[PDB]
C-alpha cells in the first residue's frame, strides 16, 4: 500500500530491441530537433518511469512474475537431460530389466 | 520529429502521469467521503491540490504544439480537451475577484435562513423543511408564504452580485475566440470536419427549439388535466382558462410535479406495483439486492463485477457512528478499481437505484482501454441515459414476476397501467418545459439580447407563456428569481436534463426493438436477448473516441435526437388524457393574474 516504485519499465527508444539483448542505459531521450544536453523539460524526457503497484488495484493491474526457460544445444552431446525413478526391484525371477 | 511525432511523444508520458495521479487523489477523495474525520480533509485536499496544479502545468505547456499541424483525429481531439485554457486568462486580480463572487455566491445560497413574521427567533433552513412545507401542507396561506419568503430573502441578495457574475463570465469566455458564455456551453456539443458527422454550435437552439414544437400537443392535455384536478383542493382559487400559481406545484421552483400525484392519481382504490413487504418477509439484506442487479446484467451478455468490487464497495451504511455522506455514487477510482458507495435500505426504491448506478458501473468497464483523457461519455448526457434505462426496464411487472417478488397469480389491468404511467409522466414529461425555458432564457441573458433592466418581467412573461405557471405576487426589478436555483447560482449547466430525457427513449425503443418485443413500449424489457446487450456494448465501449452523433447511429440510427420514441411511449396515456378532457378547456389564456381582479 502506498505505492511501491521500485519497479521500472522503459518506454522511450530509439529503434526496437534486438531477441535476448539488453539495454540498461538511462541517457535522456530526445524526440524533438533540438539537442538536450541531459536536461529534462521541453522534448527532453526521461526514459524510465516506474509501475505504482498498490493491493486495491483489479486485474490487469496488479504485479505478475514472469519467468521464461529458453534452452540451445550449441553442440553438447551429454548435458542435463531429464530425471527418472523407482520400480520394485525383485530377484530369482525371469524379468525384463 | 515529424512535428507530430513530438504529440504522440507527448501524449504518452502525459497520459501515465496523468493516471497516475488523478487515482492518487482520488482513493484520497472517496477517504474522506466513507469516513469523515479531521484530518482526512487535509489527507485529500493537498492531493487534489498537485492534482491540479500538475494539470494546469501540462496545460500551459502542451500550447507550443500548434493544432492544426495534427492529422490524426485522435491525438488532435485529446490535445484539443487538454489546451483549454479555461479561466486564467483575466487579470489576476479579476480571477481572484471571480473567485469571490463565485464562493459567496454559493455561500449566500447554501446558508439561508428565513423567519416566520410571528415568530422570528428560532426558524428555518432551506433542506431541512422548507421543501417539506411546500410539498407536503395543503393550505395556500402557508404555501404562499414559504414561497414567497424564500424568494423576497434569497433573491433581492443575489442580484448585485449575479449582475457582475454575468459580465465577468463574459469578459472571461470572449478572450477565447468565443463571443459570449452561453456559446462557451453550448460547445460541449460541437463537432468539426468529420465529413459529415459534424454538429456546430448554433444547431443546438435550432434542435431545441424544433423538437419542444411536438411535446406541447402532450404537455397541454396534461396541464389541463392536472389545473381541472387542482381546482378540487383549493376551490375558486384557479381559473379555467388561466395558469397555475407557481406556489402550487410541489417544491421551491417548480421543477418536478411528482410530489401531486396524492391529489392527481386516476383510480385512487387501486394500489399500483410495490415489492416493498415481500422482500422483508423474505429476509432479504444489501447483498441480496446488489446480487440481484448483477444478475440482471450478465443475464444480457455484460461482463460479471471486477471481483475487487465485492470487497472495497462500502455497501451498507458501517454500523457504528461513522459519518459518511449516504448519497449513492459510482467511483472509478481509475485502474479498474471501480466502487459503488451508497447507504442502501430494503425498500424497492433503492432496488432500483442499485441498478441505475450499476448502469454508470458497467458504462465505465467498457471504455477503461482509451486514452485517459477520453474516459467520459460521449457528451454530458448519454451517462445518465445510459444509466437510467436499466432502472426503466427493471421496474416493469415482467421482470418483477421473474424474480420471485411478486405472485405469480398477480394479474395487471389497464388502470393500474394508467396510474404508473401518470406517476412517469408527471416527472419525465414535466420537467421539460421548466428546462428548456430556464435554458434559454439564461442564454438570453448572456448573450446581450436582454436589458438589464429587464430581466424579472422577461422571465416571468416567459414562466406565462412557455411553461403555464403564473407568479401570485408582483415583482419589481430589486429581485432575481433564477439565482434561488442550485444549478444557477452553482455555475452549472443546465441542458443535459433535457436531452437526456430525450436520448433515454430513444435508447429503450433502440434496444429493445431487437429484443423482438411486439407490445406497448412501456412494458418493454432487456432480459435474456444477448443482440440488445452487443448493440449497447458497442456503444459503451467508444467513450469520447467518436463524435457523439456516431454513438448514437450505432445504435437508433439517427444522427440526432428525436422526440418520436417519447410520444410513441406515452401514446396510451394520451389516448386517456384525450378522453377525459372532452369538456374542458385545453391551454391557457396569459392574461390572467392571480391578483388582478
Ligand atoms: C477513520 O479515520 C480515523 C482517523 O484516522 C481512523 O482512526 C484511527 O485510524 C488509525 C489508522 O491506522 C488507527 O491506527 C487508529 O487506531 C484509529 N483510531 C480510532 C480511534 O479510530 C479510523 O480507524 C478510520 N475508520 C476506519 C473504519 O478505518
Ligand atoms: C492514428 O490513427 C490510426 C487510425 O487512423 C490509429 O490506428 C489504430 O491504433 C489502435 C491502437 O493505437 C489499433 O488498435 C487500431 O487497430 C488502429 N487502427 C487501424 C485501422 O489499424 C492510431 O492508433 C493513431 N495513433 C495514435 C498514436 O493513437
Ligand atoms: C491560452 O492562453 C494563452 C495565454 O496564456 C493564449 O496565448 C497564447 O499563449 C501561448 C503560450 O502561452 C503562445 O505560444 C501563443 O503565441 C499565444 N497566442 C495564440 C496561441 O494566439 C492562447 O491563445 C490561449 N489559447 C487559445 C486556444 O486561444
Ligand atoms: C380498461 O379496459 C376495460 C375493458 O377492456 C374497459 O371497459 C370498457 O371500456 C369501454 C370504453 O368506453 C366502455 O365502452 C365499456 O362499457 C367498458 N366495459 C364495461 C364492461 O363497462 C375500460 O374502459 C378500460 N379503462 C379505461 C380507462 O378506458
Ligand atoms: C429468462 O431469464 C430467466 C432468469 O434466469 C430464466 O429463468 C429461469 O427459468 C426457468 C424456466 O422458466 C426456471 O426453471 C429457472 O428456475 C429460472 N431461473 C431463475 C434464476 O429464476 C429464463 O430461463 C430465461 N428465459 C429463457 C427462455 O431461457
Ligand atoms: C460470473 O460469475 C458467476 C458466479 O456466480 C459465474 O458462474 C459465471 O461464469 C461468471 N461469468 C463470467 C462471464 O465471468
Amino acid at each position: 500500500v502506498s505505492g511501491n516504485y521500485n519497479y521500472l519499465y522503459r518506454l522511450f527508444r530509439k529503434s526496437n530491441l534486438k531477441p535476448f539483448e539488453r539495454d540498461i542505459s538511462t541517457e535522456i531521450y530526445q524526440a524533438g530537433n533540438k539537442p538536450c544536453n541531459g536536461v529534462a523539460g521541453f522534448n527532453c524526457y526521461f526514459p524510465l518511469r516506474s509501475y505504482g503497484f498498490r493491493p486495491t488495484y483489479g486485474v490487469g493491474h496488479q504485479p505478475y512474475r514472469v519467468v521464461v526457460l529458453s534452452f540451445e544445444l550449441l553442440h553438447a552431446p551429454a548435458t542435463v537431460c531429464g530425471p527418472k525413478k523407482s520400480t520394485n526391484l525383485v530377484k530369482n525371477k525371469c524379468v525384463n530389466f | 520529429s515529424t512535428i507530430e511525432e513530438q504529440a504522440k511523444t507527448f501524449l504518452d508520458k502525459f497520459n501515465h502521469e496523468a493516471e497516475d495521479l488523478f487515482y492518487q487523489s482520488s482513493l484520497a477523495s472517496w477517504n474522506y467521503n466513507t469516513n469523515i474525520t479531521e484530518e482526512n480533509v487535509q489527507n485529500m485536499n493537498n492531493a487534489g491540490d498537485k492534482w491540479s496544479a500538475f494539470l494546469k502545468e501540462q496545460s500551459t505547456l502542451a500550447q507550443m504544439y500548434p493544432l492544426q499541424e495534427i492529422q490524426n483525429l485522435t491525438v488532435k481531439l485529446q490535445l484539443q480537451a487538454l489546451q483549454q485554457n479555461g479561466s486564467s486568462v483575466l487579470s489576476e486580480d479579476k480571477s481572484k475577484r471571480l473567485n469571490t463572487i463565485l464562493n459567496t455566491m454559493s455561500t449566500i445560497y447554501s446558508t439561508g435562513k428565513v423567519c416566520n413574521p410571528d415568530n422570528p427567533q428560532e426558524c428555518l433552513l432551506l433542506e431541512p423543511g422548507l421543501n417539506e412545507i411546500m410539498a407536503n401542507s395543503l393550505d395556500y396561506n402557508e404555501r404562499l408564504w414559504a414561497w414567497e419568503s424564500w424568494r423576497s430573502e434569497v433573491g433581492k441578495q443575489l442580484r448585485p452580485l449575479y449582475e457582475e457574475y454575468v459580465v465577468l463570465k463574459n469578459e472571461m469566455a470572449r478572450a477565447n475566440h468565443y463571443e459570449d458564455y452561453g456559446d462557451y456551453w453550448r460547445g460541449d456539443y460541437e463537432v468539426n470536419g468529420v465529413d459529415g458527422y459534424d454538429y456546430s454550435r448554433g444547431q443546438l437552439i435550432e434542435d431545441v427549439e424544433h423538437t419542444f414544437e411536438e411535446i406541447k400537443p402532450l404537455y397541454e392535455h396534461l396541464h389541463a388535466y392536472v389545473r381541472a384536478k387542482l381546482m378540487n383542493a383549493y376551490p375558486s382559487y384557479i381559473s379555467p382558462i388561466g395558469c397555475l400559481p407557481a406556489h402550487l406545484l410541489g417544491d421551491m421552483w417548480g421543477r418536478f410535479w411528482t410530489n401531486l400525484y396524492s391529489l392527481t392519481v386516476p383510480f385512487g382504490q387501486k394500489p399500483n406495483i410495490d415489492v416493498t413487504d415481500a422482500m422483508v418477509d423474505q429476509a432479504w439484506d444489501a447483498q441480496r439486492i446488489f446480487k440481484e442487479a448483477e444478475k440482471f446484467f450478465v443475464s444480457v451478455g455484460l461482463p460479471n463485477m471486477t471481483q475487487g468490487f465485492w470487497e472495497n464497495s462500502m455497501l451498507t451504511d458501517p454500523g457504528n457512528v461513522q459519518k459518511a455522506v449516504c448519497h449513492p455514487t459510482a467511483w472509478d477510482l481509475g485502474k479498474g478499481d471501480f466502487r459503488i458507495l451508497m447507504c442502501t435500505k430494503v425498500t424497492m426504491d433503492d432496488f432500483l437505484t442499485a441498478h441505475h448506478e450499476m448502469g454508470h458501473i458497467q458504462y465505465d468497464m467498457a471504455y477503461a482501454a482509451q486514452p485517459f483523457l477520453l474516459r467520459n461519455g460521449a457528451n454530458e448526457g448519454f451517462h445518465e441515459a445510459v444509466g437510467e434505462i436499466m432502472s426503466l426496464s427493471a421496474a416493469t411487472p415482467k421482470h418483477l414476476k421473474s424474480i420471485g417478488l411478486l405472485s405469480p397469480d398477480f394479474q395487471e389491468d389497464n388502470e393500474t397501467e394508467i396510474n404508473f404511467l401518470l406517476k412517469q409522466a408527471l416527472t419525465i414529461v414535466g420537467t421539460l418545459p421548466f428546462t428548456y425555458m430556464l435554458e434559454k432564457w439564461r442564454w438570453m441573458v448572456f448573450k446581450g439580447e436582454i436589458p438589464k433592466d429587464q430581466w424579472m418581467k422577461k422571465w416571468w412573461e416567459m414562466k406565462r407563456e412557455i411553461v403555464g405557471v403564473v407568479e401570485p405576487v408582483p415583482h419589481d426589478e430589486t429581485y432575481c428569481d433564477p439565482a434561488s436555483l442550485f444549478h444557477v447560482s452553482n455555475d452549472y449547466s443546465f441542458i443535459r436534463y433535457y436531452t437526456r430525457t430525450l436520448y433515454q427513449f430513444q435508447f429503450q425503443e433502440a434496444l429493445c426493438q431487437a429484443a423482438k418485443h411486439e407490445g406497448p413500449l412501456h412494458k418493454c424489457d432487456i432480459s435474456n436477448s444477448t443482440e440488445a446487450g452487443q448493440k449497447l456494448f458497442n456503444m459503451l465501449r467508444l467513450g469520447k473516441s467518436e463524435p457523439w452523433t456516431l454513438a448514437l447511429e450505432n445504435v437508433v440510427g439517427a444522427k440526432n435526437m428525436n422526440v418520436r420514441p417519447l410520444l410513441n411511449y406515452f401514446e396510451p396515456l394520451f389516448t386517456w388524457l384525450k378522453d377525459q378532457n372532452k369538456n374542458s378547456f385545453v391551454g391557457w389564456s396569459t392574461d390572467w393574474s392571480p391578483y388582478a381582479d
